[PDB]
């Protein structure tokens, strides 16, 4: 109060409240998880179809920042799409400036700095979308990064962004992501997500997945429809 | 409370109250029903008239020969967004000499719409649009609420007293794909005539229909032009 | 946590036989070599058994210089466990009153005192060692 | 004592810039502490790496950054702002070398970094960066050097400094140390930094719970002691 | 004046620009510096006392040069000193390249003060909260000027900013004879600080510069130690 | 300030005025006979979590062994007031489950309940 109206004002205890609020608006989004397989990273996001009238696969949250990188925005969508467009302009300027794909770490650092660039001025508000980046490269392994609204970006073996962050790591913490090839991880990321999302609340939902690794040959494209079907079946059988 | 005067302030509960309010702009205008079949994109608008002897407000605008929109919100903003799309499509036609796909247009409308929600100096565009166009990947019906979020809709109904139009469409969504030109529109007019108060019934002056099809450009049917679609319309039970 | 119940049960007897000969060295060095294995494993018991074992072997062997050195060296180890370190102390002070030679005793009391100094787990044993220092 | 505060550009009646003041109180929100000790020919920075998850990619949770081949820095405070300050510095040095023909002395790199922070305190455009930087480098003609640039833009030459939640005792511990003048050998300095951080927190300092940086006159390069070495150093501290 | 205290571009009902005044409070609560103009030159002094032994006293120097014939001493927010000096050396330099003669100390303060006044004409820029003492020896006559955050530059013969300034001035007016010489002047300058520096005047605790006929120079720790030993 | 170092009666009563922010407190308030001793009490001591749990855990019947150590790291930065709840909230988990706490699995979730739900 008094210090909570402007992003540029420091509370006497020494913190930017505005950033905290935005990071605590991401808690009000759909759960998004990311697990990096031994030769890649997997992203599985719960999409809550808010009413039967949006066509299947609409306002999707799985974005392609560049050829090899991946985004899995979790939070206010409209802010996410904005963060997606900035990332691509950051990548596109990269490839044209340095002749090769922008490494995931550097794309996260520049994208993290841009996000932190909006939590410094009163004329702007901090982004309300915290997103996970995923990519795989024979020269760089697989990297997964979570850029929270405040500007911090450090990689996670497996992370979840949204309402069920704590619930999502707990069942992610019981997997040896270091080894299983994300051939078998997709069946695991999908299985995880169904554990979260208590049905009594939030009603219906839909699940979108994507992977980066050898399996994709270095891309991020969505898991082939065939693979998902069994994966959803595989997770469904785990009702008990 | 005190956090609800600027879009640039985060509420304690994690919401940007200004966008929530702009969202409230859509419901102010007269409801529009938007529904696409497998073969056409038809959107029906319930025009309003200021006075007894004043011409009724235009609700369906012309965005391009393959993209048309319905406005449910501010008059000034809807015009500003309509100007942008046409300029965007005009460059897209001029640059790539190809019809700019609806998905790419809707994405750009959101990006232009999202800047106001983040940088003080402008107000959220209080115009909710049902973007209807026919690209090479089939007919489409997009909607962009002022919060800069656009949902790919089978059929949507924004505007005053809209929830009735939605509830009819969700009840008849499955049949929508296998629709002929006239059957689809007779559904939509049925949707708009759900939104109308019991006393009001869809007249030739207050309903405007915009249909875009496989070999058809966006034709804005008004006044007599609406009658050919209106004619054959089923009477409301009562 | 790792636990060495059997190993401390097995390694100790062999070391005790060799130490009695007078070679010591290898016996003591090899035991402490496992101590790094135990200590780092959170195995107070075995260390307590091991830490006790090393002190007892020297005390029977009558190697005074090794005893004064060892309690100093074993005590100040990195992150050595509290109860085990304590277990080494009461055993030493139980050996304390057994030591009769004054210069040997005075060195023994001083070494036990310092290792215990400012140690909450071993204050009372420190008090008696101090008291035995006073009465000495 | 809130004051006019709510704006960084409006003085308190006593002559105290409260908004700038609140910057430092934001500095310890990182919950961690870094200590730099300058020896006879080396400077050692030790930080707290408290990784609160088994899922965190430990490789990228570092608080230590390499500003340049001869100057290494540790951030204490908000990770986001500390990152920007790191990135702004790197350009400032690279512009220094590219502009004058030589590597920027660690002396100025805190000055320019401080100067950048100072204008953010006058012109109410940028909210101040809430992180303190410590620059360590083997400076020719001046031996190893350490500097700590604060949110308000104050930098000083430190024989030893520490910033973080437990700064008052960390400096009091060091203040106790530096005074009983001793031959600060590279082993002595690295040991001194570890003891300082250990005593204040009261922790055993498992091998992976810290990130010790080292710069020496003999090999004027910024290096981060690999986890094997800290264990060797830590065991040396015990005995 | 109660609600008009904040903005620097809104006159109070009594015609008082308060914010400049509060900035002058930040000066009046800073490190004591003392200046004395002896007929042979200008001597400046300030206490460089650190908060613990952990600091490297030689790191940051307060008594500083601008050109070869001008120096500054400050009592206020440090970092706001540095931004002042740089625009001072640049301004002192920008004079040299254009006129090719060392900038007269009167002009430098006229333009080092006009630098200050720039930040006190708009909302969104805090006043420079560091009073400055400028010594120089130009045209064969020692000079000692004080430029303030308010933009007014004085022509002090001998003054002292910072904590306990009122007492320092009283010591002057007492032990200041317009006809001293630089050698005696340094003793007086040190003594004026001695009335407030809470501690022994260690050679790494007081930093003194002498603006004589040949030019300004920050006294090396020894020479002060030679001076401090004599006074004590 | 007056009622402390004040004419009237100096008295024999004592004051334990405790704050959360010591920089804010005015200098006069911290003086020899006007409120001295700045005793710092940081979040429960690393070993205390045990002792605190030791003093706050045992009361509730719980025959099952305890891996307290994991609860300690499962509870980093815990306010201690939270720790009191930890055991008590676990008792509610036990109040449902059955009637005797026989598993640390309880404190784990109890630790979570006294963390995410204690945020």
């Amino acid at each position: 109060t008094g210090y909570d109206l402007s992003a540029s004002t420091f509370s006497p205890d020494g913190r930017v409240f505005q950033v905290e609020y935005a990071m605590k608006a991401v808690e009000n989004s759909s759960t998004a998880i990311g697990i990096r397989c031994k030769d890649g990273v997997v992203f599985g996001v719960e999409k809550l179809v808010l009413s039967k009238l949006y066509e299947e696969g609409s306002n999707k949250r799985l974005f392609n920042v560049d050829r090899h990188v991946g985004m899995a925005v979790a939070g206010l969508l409209a802010d996410a799409r904005s963060l997606a467009d900035i990332a691509r302009e950051e990548a596109s300027n990269f490839r044209s400036n340095f002749g090769y794909n922008i490494p995931l770490k550097h794309l996260a650092d520049r994208v993290a700095m841009y996000v932190h660039a909006y939590t410094l001025y009163s004329a702007v508000r901090p982004f309300g979308c915290s997103f996970m980046l995923g990519s795989y490269s024979v020269n760089d392994g697989a990297q997964l990064y979570m850029i929270d609204p405040s500007g911090v970006s450090y990689g996670y073996w497996g992370c979840a962004i949204g309402k069920a962050r704590q619930a999502a790591k707990t069942e992610i913490e019981k997997l040896q992501m270091k080894e299983m090839t994300c051939r078998d991880i997709v069946k695991e990321v999908a299985k995880i997500i169904y554990i979260v999302h208590d049905e009594v609340k939030d009603k219906a939902f839909e699940l979108e997945l994507s992977w980066v690794g050898e399996l994709t040959n270095g891309r991020h494209e969505i898991v082939p429809k065939d693979i998902r079907e069994e994966a959803e079946k595989y997770a469904k059988e785990s009702l008990k | 409370n005190q956090y609800d005067n600027d879009v640039t302030v985060w509420s304690p509960q994690g919401r940007i109250h200004q966008i929530e309010y702009a969202m409230e702009a859509v419901k102010q205008g007269s409801a529009t029903v938007g529904l696409k079949s497998k073969t056409h994109a038809v959107l029906v608008a319930l025009k309003r008239a200021q006075s007894e002897l004043a011409a009724h407000q235009k609700k369906i605008l012309h965005v391009d020969n393959h993209i048309g929109i319905s406005i449910a919100g501010l008059t000034a903003d809807a015009r500003l967004l309509c100007n942008f799309m046409r300029q965007e499509c005009l460059d897209s036609r001029f640059v790539f000499d190809r019809p700019l796909p609806v998905s790419r247009l809707v994405s750009l409308i959101g990006s232009k719409t999202q800047i106001p929600t983040q940088r003080y100096g402008r107000r959220p565009y209080g115009v909710g649009l049902l973007i209807a166009g026919y690209d090479d990947m089939g007919p489409h019906i997009f909607q962009t609420c002022p919060s800069a979020n656009y949902f790919d809709c089978r059929a949507m109904s924004i505007g005053a007293r809209s929830q009735s139009a939605r509830t009819y469409l969700e009840r008849h969504m499955s049949e929508f794909m296998e629709c002929n030109l006239n059957e689809l529109v007779k559904h939509g007019l049925r949707a708009l005539r759900e939104t109308l108060p019991a006393e009001q019934d869809l007249t030739t002056k207050n309903v405007s229909i915009g249909i875009v099809g496989k070999d058809l450009e966006f034709t804005i049917y008004d006044d007599d032009d609406v009658s050919p679609f209106l004619e054959g319309l089923e009477e409301r039970p009562q | 946590e790792v636990d060495y119940s059997a190993t401390v049960d097995q390694r100790l007897p062999e070391c005790a036989k060799l130490a009695k000969e007078g070679r010591l060295q290898e016996v003591i060095e090899t035991l402490l070599s496992l101590e790094k294995q135990t200590r780092t494993a959170s195995d107070m018991v075995s260390t307590s058994r091991i830490l006790v074992a090393v002190v007892k072997m020297c005390y029977e062997a009558k190697e005074w210089d090794l005893l004064n050195e060892n309690i100093m060296l074993l005590s100040k180890r990195r992150s050595q466990l509290k109860q085990a370190v304590a277990k080494m102390v009461q055993q030493c002070c139980t050996y304390v009153e057994e030591i009769t030679d004054l210069p040997i005793k005075l060195r023994l009391i001083d070494t036990l005192r310092m290792v215990t100094e400012g140690k909450i787990y071993v204050e009372i044993e420190r008090a008696r060692l101090t008291k035995t220092l006073a009465t000495i | 004592s809130a004051g006019f505060d709510r704006h960084i550009t409006i003085f308190s009646p006593e002559g105290r810039l409260y908004q700038v003041e609140y910057a430092f109180k934001a500095i310890n929100q990182g919950g961690l502490t870094s200590v730099a000790v300058r020896g006879k020919d080396c400077a050692v920075i030790v930080t707290q790496k408290k990784v609160p998850d088994k899922l965190l990619d430990s490789s990228t949770v570092t608080h230590l950054f390499k500003i340049t081949e001869n100057i290494g820095c540790v951030m204490t405070g908000m990770t986001a702002d500390s990152r920007s300050q790191v990135q702004r510095a790197r350009y400032e040095a690279a512009n220094w070398k590219y502009k004058y023909g030589y590597e920027i002395p660690v002396d100025m790199l805190c000055k320019r970094i401080a100067d950048i922070s100072q204008v953010y305190t006058q012109n109410a455009e940028m909210r101040p960066l809430g992180c303190c930087m410590i620059l360590i480098g083997i400076d020719e003609e001046q031996g190893p050097q350490v500097y700590k640039c604060d949110p308000a833009g104050y930098y000083c030459g430190f024989k030893a400094t520490a910033a973080g939640v437990k700064q008052t005792e960390s400096t009091s511990f060091l203040e106790k140390k530096v005074k009983k003048k001793f031959d600060w050998t590279f082993e002595q300095t690295v040991e001194t930094a570890i003891t300082c951080l250990s005593t204040v927190l009261s922790i055993d300092f498992k091998p992976s719970e810290i990130e010790v940086g080292v710069v020496t006159v003999e090999n004027p390069k910024f290096r981060i002691l690999t986890e094997a070495e800290i264990d060797a150093h830590l065991v040396a501290l015990a005995e | 004046e109660r609600g008009y205290s904040f903005s620097l571009t809104t006159f109070s009902p009594s015609g008082k620009l308060v914010q400049i005044e509060y900035a002058l409070a930040a000066v009046a609560g800073g490190a004591p510096s003392v200046g004395i103009k002896a007929a042979n030159g200008v001597v400046l002094a300030t206490e460089k006392k650190q908060k613990s032994i952990l600091y490297d006293e030689r790191s940051v120097h307060k008594v500083e040069p601008i050109t070869k014939h001008i120096g500054l001493v400050y009592s206020g927010m440090g970092p706001d000193y540095r931004v002042l000096v740089h625009r001072a050396r640049k301004l002192a330099q920008q004079y040299y390249l254009v006129y090719q003669e060392p900038i007269p100390t009167a002009q430098l303060v006229q333009r080092v003060a006009s630098v200050m006044q720039e930040y006190t004409q708009s909302g969104g820029v805090r006043p420079f909260g560091v009073s400055l003492l400028i010594c120089g020896w130009n045209e064969g006559r020692p000079y000692l000027f004080q430029s303030d955050p308010s933009g007014a530059y004085f022509a002090w013969k001998a003054t002292a900013m910072g904590k306990n300034y009122v007492n320092g001035k009283t010591f002057l007016e007492k032990r200041y004879n317009e006809d001293l010489e630089l050698e005696d002047a340094i003793h007086t300058a040190i003594l004026t600080l001695k009335e407030s520096f809470e501690g022994q005047m260690t050679e790494d605790n007081i930093e003194v510069g002498i603006c004589n006929e040949a030019g300004f120079r920050r006294l090396t720790p020894t020479e002060v130690k030679d001076y401090l030993a004599a006074i004590a | 300030l007056n009622q402390m170092d004040g004419f009237d009666t100096l008295h024999r009563v004592k004051m334990i005025m405790a704050t959360n922010r010591p920089d804010t407190l005015d200098p006069a308030l911290l003086r020899p006979g006007r409120l001295d001793r700045k005793i710092h009490i940081d979040l429960p001591n690393e070993q205390a979590r045990l002792d605190i749990l030791k003093i706050h855990a045992g009361p509730i019947t719980k025959h099952g062994e305890i891996d307290y150590e994991a609860i300690v790291k499962l509870s980093d930065g815990f306010n201690g007031a939270d720790l009191r709840n930890v055991c008590t909230e676990a008792g509610m988990f036990a109040i449902r489950a059955d009637h005797d706490f026989v598993v640390q699995e309880d404190f784990m979730k109890a630790v979570r309940k006294v963390a995410d739900s204690k945020k």
